[PDB]
């Protein structure tokens, strides 16, 4: 009966189900992760100059 | 894909789709060829003696 955690892919949209103090602390946890990539990502490209891809 | 990718996917593809270089390549093929051939023999026939 206490307080739940969810996401959509469609949207990107979290879901929460429970308290007004889920609502205040999971606000924060969507803040927390909302963080986007800075540069450098997971997947790089390498120009090879002398080398054959 | 999710939109974590999606961002991944767009810094893969810009890199990917730089504008190729292009390249003129002269090549230059240069052959000189000659020689000299000698024919010169002397021949001596006599109806008397004999003949070469």
């Amino acid at each position: 009966l206490a307080p739940k955690v969810v996401a959509d892919e469609r949207t990107n949209s979290v879901v929460v189900s429970g308290e007004p103090k889920a609502r205040a602390r999971i606000i924060q946890m969507v803040r927390q992760l909302d963080r986007e990539l800075q540069s450098q990502g997971n997947t790089r490209v390498f120009y090879l100059k002398y080398g054959k891809a | 894909a999710q939109p974590d990718v999606m961002a991944e996917l767009e810094q893969v593809v810009a890199k990917l789709d730089i504008r190729r270089a292009q390249v003129l390549v002269e090549a230059i093929i240069v052959e000189i060829a000659d020689g000299d051939g000698l024919n010169l023999g002397v021949q001596w026939a006599n109806t008397n003696g004999g003949g070469t």
